[PDB]
């Protein structure tokens, strides 16, 4: 079904995250708070290996549990890519500008709460 | 990494002298460097510059003591002025590493300030 | 930021476990950091972050520990490891370190 | 319908984005008004969230309310994009030369005045 | 018809010039003339704008006028692709070599002349 | 059958741990144990050389033997991307911050179970 | 007809050069002939004009003359791709080790011969 | 037939090799023989010529000949680009580790094998 | 950043001398550099593009001569035969791509008299 | 190219506009930057490029002009501005000043 | 590039003396140094890797020390003991990779004998 | 390894081609590079690695051979071209030179 495309997309979302983790040059006189990098280290960890179990959902194609399982994967992907995006501007902005860090947090807010309110929803009816 | 100094030794009470602390083995121009003495056991910390280049001093002397840093010359500084009978101790230079946890310790530089000779 | 010593000189055997206490005052987290001084040397680096050993140190040295309380211990001690241990609170200039305590050995009297 | 063509349109600008914003060499003497970064930051976050939030909208299917808001947000990720390429000439010359960064803002402002009429157009349309 | 495929090559190459344009690095001692800076943040921008003015077109879809502006942009697209590779070889070579930019540009000369002409034409037969 | 979408995955996912991988600034001060440096080229050379080898078996067709191959090359190169990732995000953030790299393993030693535990069922019923 | 696969084949090759000649790093210091800097100029340059041109003439449309023009345009794009691969690892290399370029130059020339004989058969058979 | 997607994934992996070619950086104090770098020169050009010169067969379309020597140019081209990788990873590592540049050889060995038993089959029954 | 340049006060007429700036607060290695003299009217004496070229006065191309350490993170200008008419002021500046001047230094005399 | 200057004296009030002009000999373009100097210190760069303005500058400063002649302008002048102002043309070498204008004031007899 | 080294000249035997050689013109810190003797018979005498490893002649592994100074762009060679038959011309080179060197230096004489 | 010199005095004319040799002894592949000295000033490259000449050359010097034997050649010498050769592999520390040869002359007696 449309497990293909999920896949793909996913896959290709989850690497795009992690080139851009490649390419992030930090210093060891940084001000950001080691709870940030933690988190940055969580997030991208996470997503790839979201988008990975979603990949092997995939390859393994009751039904409906594997499908609304597969839904929910796809649907956590996007959380967590969203979270990452809003982490890396963090990272990389933090060093000149807080206000611009800060920004970036409150216009991805709004967002979040949408996709979370809609993640409880789907969470919610899942089993 | 490889950090010497070399202060001098007695001197005179209310007196002055500037300590220099030569870092050869890394990028001097990215790391944190700090002073911390010694009394003669109870090791307790100095001074701290972020090499903006901002300073913090300790919670006794900062009207006393002033780092610097000489990114090109690749060497840090620390004048003090106004010494104390309780000033004598060893400075030790060191590096921090985004931990606020020192790792590559300086080799010591006895400074005691007395009144006689 | 305070950091207290229980005690000054852990008397201790050869090849036994010793355990190093540092009950730091306030809720300092996990940003403490552990140095090794023999007796007329740049004291070393031990522990960072309180938990992760660094470089080049011998795996007898485990610390743990969060929050207000610390400890470090050492199973099978050496003998060449008769020395001084420093805790640091790596939280919040001006960093402060602890009273300092050796280790001490007991011997034929 | 063309849902899927314009969240993979809206998708490939917000990706092309944020590889431009990774890949971006600041330094502590620049002479950009903090405004220019936090407007960096936000108009690539923003990129970024409304594209994420069309494929989410697209793929997760008054309604023809919820069609008009997809084409708001096709339009909207063609305006953010544009305005990203502005502010990224910006952030990148105005060490150099001022008059290359205010000559591109110039030059730009006729087709940004063109898109933002036919936006207002079609908000003063908007049910 | 042809709408799509020319959306997705224009985007396409717009996104190209842009990170080309962004990874371009230059110095206060530089040779190349101001107006050579002038002009690639003109041609860039230009090209950008373009390009998203064609995507908004084909997002669009008496008729004949809105065919013939489509193809038209994708033309112009194509014409300022070309000169925005020429400025970006000439302002990476300029610094070493000014043999190469200046045969990179005579080099470019017949193709844009073509172009110009079809370009004429094409404007020409337009209403 | 399914070889193609899996061949195409693998191909994908050794392609960005490639990128990945030649993008990586080292330093002779670095902290990392030569352990973690032998690990990173054996996880990155094994994971292009099962997705070329299993593009080359999927392209040139005891059968059902080597299908099951084909599905254990695809869930190999998935669990190889992941371990590629940690110790791609261990070798960037172990001169920093241990703890983001120590905290960035466990968080992934669960999936990495799970995986590992999905394997382990299939080389059970390995024929 | 086969235009379309030509086109395609050609921009994907101009493109990888163009992101190539991008991400070059050079220095004044350069032991190269700038003969060597003025052949990369105009290789890359003329490879990115006949891709362009290729497909502007494909997507556009004696007229057999158009076609075998089409033909010789996809040939030599390759053969410029070639000797463009020839003068960026010269240009790589020869401040290291002359003898790996000229290596490299002298296990290639076989195969331009073969290329070139079969653009000079077709040549003297052009009509 | 199949060559199409032959041609498009030669070529594709030929650029590949060739962008990675582009982002090696080396020193004048580098402990790699010089029989490395040569090797490297003369893989990587071998490669690109190779892709293309498949690539200029599947535009010439007895004819099993032509067929099987098409196959044979990609074979071939992977075999190159396996060693390629090997290479690459070794330069990239050996200043640093020789036992992971040691190791990375060792573990592509044994596919190099394979598909050289699997090259001196299909040779011997070429023709 | 921050330009602070120490030449010598008052000289004889034919003397020589050479004055040094430091530069602290860039990198030196990527600026041009100027050095201009000051009837209060300012006017400019020398360029130098930290190749390593160099550029003079419509006047005094013969007298002066520049030098970049870069490595130092110094300037560097030697003048001789000084005459009477060069008594002024010499500010060391930096140059943006615009050739024109932003960070210039804080001054110095150089007097060129025979009296005491 | 050589940078005349009308008047050196700009007597003028406070808050009221004033116009500084520099007529230019030949054609230079917008390559004009514009200095201000107060007695006795290094002159900063007020204007560069004849349009824009610097970093750290008040926005009373407004520069126009193109081609031969150029000039700076100040509505709403303050009283802590009396200073001389420079010329300066940034197209070839040398690089020449206007002969410079102070900025005078008009007060009491 | 421009290498100029400046040692000493006539010592005496079983004595020491260090030379040193400015390099100006390339990035000192990327470049393996070597100092060549000439007595016309040419013969190596040291090399050092700018981790910083050293490498000495067959002769002369006891009695000569190589150090080198990236900050301060400089390579400095101390001979101890020298000999009668020590008495040459020591360019200061560099090698690219090829352990060919190629930007000699300018020369300088160590003549070590017991006559004044 | 040595590397030997057979004739130190090649006695030449002008404008004749002269062959220069270098017969090493073990097996040095072709990491061999000549140098040129003037008679009194630092030795230029001329060749590097054997066969090719280094940037500013002019293209009379043509350096053959592989393994054990090397030889440089001359075609068209000139005559400011008097000057000593050396020959130097390049292979294994310690860097050895020949013997090295000069660049003599023949004229009238
Ligand atoms: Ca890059």
């Amino acid at each position: 079904a449309k497990l293909k495309a999920s896949s793909k997309t996913s896959a290709l979302l989850s690497g795009f995250a992690m080139v851009a983790m490649v390419e992030v040059q930090l210093d060891h006189d940084t001000n950001v708070p080691p709870g940030m990098l933690i988190a940055f280290a969580i997030c991208t960890t996470l997503l790839v290996a979201v988008a990975m179990l979603a990949l092997m959902i995939s390859t393994c194609i009751l039904h409906w549990y594997i499908e609304t399982a597969w839904a929910f994967s796809t649907l956590l992907g996007l959380i967590l890519f969203l979270l990452e995006i809003a982490i890396l501007c963090w990272v990389k902005f933090y060093d000149l500008s807080p206000p611009a860090a800060w920004s970036a947090t409150v216009v991805l807010i709004p967002v979040m709460i949408i996709f979370m309110a809609f993640a409880i929803h789907f969470y919610r009816s899942l089993v | 990494v490889q950090l010497v100094e070399s202060g001098g030794g007695l001197v005179q009470p209310k007196g002055s002298l500037k300590l220099s602390c030569a870092a050869s083995g890394f990028t001097f121009n990215t790391y944190a460097m700090h002073w911390v003495r010694q009394a003669p056991k109870g090791l307790e910390w100095v001074a701290r510059i972020r090499t903006n280049y901002a300073t913090y001093y300790a919670d006794s002397v900062k009207d006393r003591f002033t780092i610097s840093r000489d990114d090109s010359q690749s060497m840090l500084y620390l004048q003090m002025n106004n010494l104390k009978t309780e000033d004598t101790a060893m400075y030790y230079c060191v590096r921090q590493k985004y931990g606020n946890y020192f790792d590559y310790w300086g080799q010591g530089t006895t400074l005691t300030v007395s009144s006689a000779k | 930021v305070v950091m207290t010593q229980s005690q000054k000189f852990m008397s201790t055997s050869v090849g036994d476990r010793v355990s190093v206490t540092c009950k730091a005052s306030q809720n300092v987290g996990i940003n403490v950091a552990w140095y090794q001084q023999k007796p007329g040397q740049s004291p070393k680096a031990l522990i960072n972050s309180a938990s992760y050993r660094n470089s080049g140190v011998p795996d007898r040295f485990t610390g743990g520990g969060s929050g207000t309380d610390f400890t470090l211990t050492i199973n099978n001690v050496q003998s060449e490891d008769l020395a001084e241990y420093f805790c640091q609170q790596c939280n919040s200039y001006p960093l402060t370190f602890g009273a300092g305590t050796k280790l001490e050995l007991r011997r034929a009297d």
